[PDB]
């Protein structure tokens, strides 16, 4: 499955809902230590709906047990992430991934 | 994110410079082997968290 | 009828006579000795000395220099024309091949050692050079003449495998980029293994833009894009970061 | 370590710039797909940072703002660059208030006020731009789906980015003023050149406002429009830059003059038909609309022409716009004076020695100086269209550069879904047949004859054949000027039609049938050549039996009737038009056909060959049993290719007025078909 | 009495017919003076014509054609 | 063996022969009707 | 002219009108400066190209009349009058020397006799207009287009004879 640590304690009573979409701002690396990915650089944050299979599934698990301003860390197991593919030219198959995720918004 | 690390150095070896350095830069306590630091979370050593 | 002809086909038919004569010599000698481990032998046709093969390969090298790029237009246009012509005759009256064949038969020898090993320690100290001025004539016979570098279509494995080898490996490397400049129909064999041996010659022998510059020229074919080429450099080369 | 190091080490330099030359290499010619992995390597934030940074060394920024262009403003700028060269005009109240020069008459001196160019109104049909926001989290779609959508391309903030690019360009101009000993990138060259493309790259695409040209148009030459730009000293690469620039400004006046001309037109018309409805309730008419407005305007030489019934008033306001046309080209301080004098002191200060800035400098000079006849040139282009039918055009214009952007590109199967998909959708379009001229002067069939020269140039794809043979033949039955400007493609159709499958589908056999049926001057225009070649077809398919027949079991037959039929109702078209016979064709189809016996078949070879009737016996008990025959049946194409053959030959036949005239050719002729074809064969079957 | 935008088409192919084409200009002359002046190594007119010279020297199959040398030849024939 | 050949030929190495009079001395004299002559190929180096 | 190879088209066309404006009222440096030119450069390409577009100049066709008119006679006459007003101007002014290098060149490894070339015009021309005159023979009145076809073919023939005394004005016995 995902493994989540607390990085930011946040509200700790709202959580993401059916029919919600939430806003949040992420940085993705390697297991290595190479980062491969960053919301943070196009100075916008991401912004998804959940249970519409809109983004890969250990996104959406660490998410949806996140509470309204958290911010966490993520990882990512290769059965949940891209597989044995990968990315063509960004992640190389049977990749790990870790994420850091900060939860801004909900609807 | 930013970077706050408090701890204890030694005067021989800890020595940083405004720039490069080890891994991806931004050098500061407990990122070699002549300081000891602490953040909150991990304990910073040689590098390794 | 009778028609008299330029002083310059008649010296290189006479260079033609006397280099092909000595060439053939030369490998009847190299093929005397094959698989005969002893401490004597003529690798020349009776024997001769090894440094006329030198001296005629660097000759060869000085008689096919391309022009200065200071000359004026027509003086270039010019000189060029009289190279490529000079190019189809000795390509005509087959010097490639012979070029080839030596090649051929001195590949079989790993080392100096090796070579002396079957040739004598008398004759082992011209083998690096001789092989170098080889692959230097061959670059320099087959540079900017299509009709040549079309000879090489159907022999790109006897190309590509020998990247490995770490005596010539700059003469080869030119030869590759040359033929692949030259004849653009070639990209269309070009397959997976190919740019893997040319991704691993990059790994094994250092950061060198030259391989930088042939795998660059794997992307384009006249105007036209094609893709494979980049999908497959862009899958082996990028996602891993090191 | 700090990247500025570079600047004394010069091998890592070296590998980094031509790492990024390889960067640019693997994403040419529409590599969205990669374009979108490559986003990850050197991201936004990256790129903004080095376009302003001071310090970095000449090779660096010059490839770090390449990079930037290819990956995320090339395809665009290419698409938009290749529908520049059309005027579509739609009739809308914004067209008519359109006018030459700007509306203020306070200065009646002789240069008036011209106008800034490139500022104002324009209303000419261009699409719009398509990007897609990169994202590596997205699930994975559909494994293996052939028919994916296009790739699209990587997003980026334009305003920012244009914003940027003035302010970069602002400084390099105020840093070049001061005759500083220490230029960005290390060079002048190395300083102005990016800046300069990235700009032009800018313009091209469509991105600024008023404001922003205003302020471009003030650095270029402060003096002129309301320390200058064009009268510092520089090298070529620069001045290359420069005639860019002028170009596109030569090009937006260009475009305005058309749009003025066009709006005009609009006023006129609208205020001359209902004085003609007028003229008409009040009392010549049996003239086709042409020929009237042509007669309404006869009026240049100035004289009252009682040839022509218009009022004073209409006359008065057609030869104020004549003037001012006129006066606005200069026939009768500016742009053109700047323009000419700039690169007539260029060409004396120094000798050039690119090629390539001579010939821009010369083109630019030869555009200044002959105003009106670059706009009589531009005209046959342009057209206007109801506003009704916008939304109409631009969905096929859209259709239009799907096609073009596929043909850089090496051919696969998702591209040949994505061109049947796209010519089906030009030809579901219900406007490709309500304006045949806009797509005679889009060139639109020259750029599916390009794909199928390509495609047959052992074939690989045959669909796409098929897709493109349809679609002419489609192309050719709607108008006459349609058949005439496909009818120039004839020999080439004929060469590339002698294939031995055939069976394809559509042929391009069928697209020369298609573009001489039923026309009397295409007919008589025909060359002999090309029968020639049919009959040698003919003959040939007539010597050999059929290859995928034989291929796929069947009785072994001396020759092949499934594949002269194709050439002999070719040549059936080409003989008889609207129910009556041409006699020059029919005559030189029978003399070609006469000298190769062999295009008869079996049958009527003089060498034992049996005649018609025993032959047709042979070929209806052939079709009584299945042993003999087996989709295709061989008794009925034994029959249909001497049906076929007997209905050419009894076409050919010359006419009754011809034979009561007496003439010796018809008699001839008429002779020599008897004696091919007995009576009482005929009276038989 | 008919469609707005085909009455503008023939419109504008009569007035493109009839009046545009009956004005007259000689610029050739002023052109060429201006382009022979070199005032203050060839003057322009001499490295146009050695472009020229050049673009034909060249060793090709066909020639291809070139709607500058025809403007400009057009040019200097008129002068 | 010897053959009478047309075509791209003609430019060829191969195509090239010397004449060499049987006199040593003043070799380069003129040559007379019915002089006795060698042919030479250049390239193989054979006489015919 | 040289680079053309003789394929008719616009550039020849625009070259052919370039030389007629320079070359008007018989200038002799630029006669003498072609001619130097000509026989430093002892190229044969010139020759053959002029040859090649003499013999395709066209004349009148009576069976391309008969399908118009059931309904492009001689389109290329402009083409043919600019050719041979270009060679008389070569000629003008009774330069021998450009008369005999025109008749022969000396220098090179072939030789082209113009001459021939244009009493070849000249023959094909004059049956082409007797077919067109037996044609016209019955009938007692003659159509507009008949007359018009007549007199571009009399303005052709006009520049051809005009071409040939050109040729052997000087005297020039060869």
């Amino acid at each position: 499955g995902v493994e989540i640590e607390t990085i930011s304690p946040g509200d700790g009573r709202t959580f993401p809902k059916k029919g919600q979409t939430c806003v949040v701002h992420y940085t993705g690396m390697l297991q290595n230590g190479k980062k491969f990915d960053s919301s943070r650089d196009r100075n916008k944050p991401f912004k998804f709906r959940i249970g519409k299979q809109e983004v890969i599934k250990g996104f959406e698990e660490g998410a949806a047990q996140m509470s309204l301003g958290q911010r966490a860390k993520l990882t990512c197991t290769p059965d949940v992430a891209y597989g044995a593919t990968g990315h063509p030219g960004v992640i190389p198959p049977n990749a790990t991934l870790i994420f850091d995720v900060e939860l801004l918004n909900l609807e | 994110a930013t970077h706050l690390r408090v701890g204890w150095a030694l005067t021989e070896g800890y020595s940083p410079y405004p720039g490069g350095g080890e891994g991806w830069g931004g050098n500061g306590v407990g990122d070699d082997l002549y300081s000891y630091g602490f953040d909150g979370l991990h304990l910073w050593t040689g590098h390794v968290p | 009828s009778l028609t008299r002809c330029q002083q310059e086909e008649s010296q290189a038919a006479r260079m033609i006579y006397s280099t092909a004569g000595l060439y053939n010599h030369f490998i009847k000698g190299l093929d005397s000795f094959s698989g005969k481990p002893r401490g004597s032998g003529a690798p020349a046709g009776t024997a001769l000395p090894l440094e006329g093969v030198i001296l005629s390969l660097q000759d060869l090298i000085g008689y096919f220099e391309p022009p200065s790029e200071e000359l004026q237009h027509e003086e270039k246009q010019s000189k060029l024309r009289s190279l490529r012509n000079r190019q189809s005759l000795f390509q005509e009256e087959g010097m490639l091949s012979l070029v080839l064949n030596c090649i051929d038969r001195l590949n079989v020898y790993t080392t100096a050692a090796h070579f002396a090993e079957f040739a004598g320690e008398e004759a082992a100290e011209s083998w690096k050079e001789i092989v170098n001025l080889l692959y230097e004539i061959l670059a320099s016979l087959i540079r900017g003449n299509r009709a040549n570098c079309a000879l090489f279509s159907n022999n790109l494995d006897w190309l590509v495998s020998k990247l490995d080898r770490l005596e010539a490996s700059s003469g080869i490397l030119e030869v590759l980029y040359c033929v692949l400049i030259e004849s653009p129909e070639v990209l269309n064999i070009i397959q997976e293994n190919h740019i893997k041996s040319i991704i691993s010659l990059l790994d094994k022998h250092g950061r060198n833009h030259k391989v930088l510059d042939v795998l660059c020229s794997l992307c384009v074919c006249n105007g036209v894009a094609v893709c494979s080429n980049q999908d497959l450099i862009t899958e082996n080369l990028l996602p891993g970061r090191e | 370590m700090d990247i500025l190091e570079l600047s004394e080490r010069l091998d890592l330099q070296q590998f980094h710039s031509h790492t990024l030359r390889l960067y640019r290499a693997v994403c040419a010619l529409g590599n969205n797909r990669v374009a979108h992995a490559l986003c990850s390597h050197v991201d936004q934030a990256q790129l903004l940072h080095a376009l302003e940074d001071a310090h970095l060394p000449g090779p660096l920024r010059a490839g770090y703002y390449d990079l930037l262009i290819s990956i995320h403003l090339e395809s665009a700028c290419r698409s938009r660059r290749s529908m520049l060269s059309e005027y579509i005009v739609p009739l809308t109240p914004e067209t008519r208030a359109i006018t030459l020069f700007p509306p203020g008459k306070r200065t009646e001196n002789g240069p008036r006020r011209h106008g800034l160019p490139g500022v104002g109104v324009t209303t000419s049909l261009r699409p719009p731009h398509h990007f897609s926001a990169p994202c590596f989290v997205a699930a994975l779609p559909a494994v293996g789906a052939a028919e994916a959508p296009a790739r699209l391309s990587p997003s980026i903030p334009l305003e920012a980015l244009r914003d940027k690019a003035l302010r970069m360009l602002g400084e390099a101009v105020r840093d070049g003023g001061q005759h500083a000993r220490d230029p960005v990138g290390g060079s002048v060259e190395f300083q102005f050149v990016p800046v300069l493309k990235l700009v032009s790259t800018l313009l091209v695409m469509g991105i600024f406002g008023d404001e922003d040209v205003k302020q471009i148009l003030k650095m270029i030459e402060p003096e002129v429009f309301t320390e200058g730009l064009l009268q510092m000293k520089l090298p070529e690469s620069v001045k290359l830059q420069m005639c860019n620039l002028l170009e596109y400004f030569c090009d937006q006046e260009l475009q305005h003059r058309v749009e003025s001309l066009a709006a005009f037109a609009e006023r006129y018309v609208d205020k001359l038909q209902a004085n003609q409805r007028d003229r008409y309730g009040i009392l010549e008419f049996r003239s086709p609309p042409q020929e009237q407005i042509n007669m309404l305007l006869h009026f240049k030489d100035g004289e009252d022409e009682e040839d022509c019934p218009l009022p004073d008033e209409i006359r008065q306001d057609l030869l104020e716009f004549h003037q001012d046309l006129l006066t606005h080209c200069g026939i009768q301080q500016s742009l053109q004076e700047l323009v000419s004098h700039t690169v007539v002191r260029w060409a004396q200060e120094d000798f050039v020695q690119s090629p390539e800035l001579v010939r821009a400098m010369f083109s630019l000079l030869h555009r200044q100086y002959d105003g009106l006849g670059e706009l009589l040139r531009a005209l046959p282009r342009a057209y206007t269209i109801s506003p009704s039918s916008v939304e109409d055009t631009m969905s096929l214009l859209e259709c239009l550069g799907q096609i073009r952007s596929l043909l850089i590109v090496q051919m696969g199967p998702q591209e040949e879904n994505l061109m049947i998909q796209s010519i089906g959708n030009i030809m579901n379009n219900k406007v490709f047949y309500q304006h045949p001229n806009l797509m005679r002067a889009l060139g639109m069939h020259e750029t599916v004859m390009e794909v199928m020269v390509n495609v047959l140039g052992e074939i690989r794809f045959p669909k796409m054949v098929t897709s493109c043979c349809r679609f002419l033949c489609y192309f050719c039955r709607i108008s006459r000027q349609n058949q005439r400007s496909m009818f120039d493609h004839l020999s080439y159709l004929l060469e590339n039609s002698g294939i031995g499958l055939g069976m394809q589908g559509s042929t391009p056999l069928d697209v020369a049938a298609a573009s001489v049926i039923d026309n009397n001057e295409l007919a008589l225009a025909l060359q002999e050549q090309d029968l020639e070649k049919v009959v040698s077809y003919l003959a040939g398919c007539g010597l050999q039996s059929c290859p995928m027949l034989l291929a796929k079991g069947y009785p072994d037959i001396g020759w092949n009737p499934c594949g002269g039929e194709r050439y002999l109702d070719f040549l059936r078209f080409a003989v008889f038009v609207n129910g009556e016979s041409v006699e020059e064709n029919a005559n030189v189809v029978v003399r070609l056909l006469i000298r190769k016996p062999e295009c008869f078949g079996p049958a009527l070879r003089g060498e034992g060959g049996s005649g018609l009737l025993a032959t047709i016996e042979e070929a209806i008990r052939i079709s009584e049993d299945p042993a003999r025959d087996g989709r295709v049946h061989l008794g009925h194409a034994i029959m249909s290719f001497y049906a076929a053959l007997i209905d050419l030959l009894g076409r050919c036949a010359p006419e009754m007025h011809l034979i009561q005239a007496g003439k010796g050719e018809a008699l001839r002729i008429r002779a020599i078909l008897r004696s091919l074809v007995p009576l009482d064969d005929l009276v038989g079957i | 009495n008919l469609p707005t935008h085909r009455a503008c088409n023939m419109f504008l192919e009569s007035y493109k017919a009839a009046w545009i084409l009956t004005e007259d200009h000689s610029f050739e002359d002023r052109m060429i003076d201006d382009l022979s002046k070199a005032g203050e190594k060839p003057d322009p007119l001499h490295q146009l014509v050695l472009h020229f010279s050049r673009t034909a020297l060249t060793e090709k199959s066909k020639l291809d054609e070139d709607y500058l040398y025809m403007a400009y030849a057009d040019i200097m024939a008129k002068s | 063996l010897v053959y009478y050949e047309g075509g791209s030929v003609c430019t060829h190495a191969r195509s090239l022969w010397r004449l060499e009079p049987l006199r040593i001395s003043w070799s380069g004299s003129h040559l007379r009707w019915g002089q006795p002559l060698r042919i030479r190929h250049v390239t193989t180096g054979r006489y015919l | 002219i040289s680079a053309c190879k003789g394929e008719t088209g616009a550039m020849v066309s625009s070259t052919l009108k370039l030389g007629i404006s320079i070359l008007n009222g018989g200038n002799a440096d630029v006669q003498q400066k072609m001619l130097d030119y000509l026989k430093d450069k002892k190229e044969v390409g010139f020759f053959q190209s002029i040859q090649a577009l003499m013999q395709t100049c066209s004349v009148l066709d009576l069976n391309a009349f008969e399908r118009q008119n059931k309904a492009k006679v001689m389109a290329d006459d402009e083409f043919t009058q600019d050719l041979f007003r270009f060679l008389q101007l070569l000629c003008e002014g009774h330069n021998n020397d450009f008369q005999n290098y025109l008749r022969t060149q000396t220098g090179n490894t072939t030789t082209i006799n113009i001459i021939i070339c244009t009493v070849d015009y000249l023959l094909r021309l004059q049956e082409s207009i007797s077919d067109f005159y037996w044609y016209y023979s019955g009938k007692d009145v003659i159509e507009e287009q008949g007359k018009r076809n007549f007199s571009k073919a009399m303005s052709v023939a006009k520049q051809v004879f005009n071409s040939l005394t050109e040729y052997i004005q000087g005297p020039c016995t060869g």
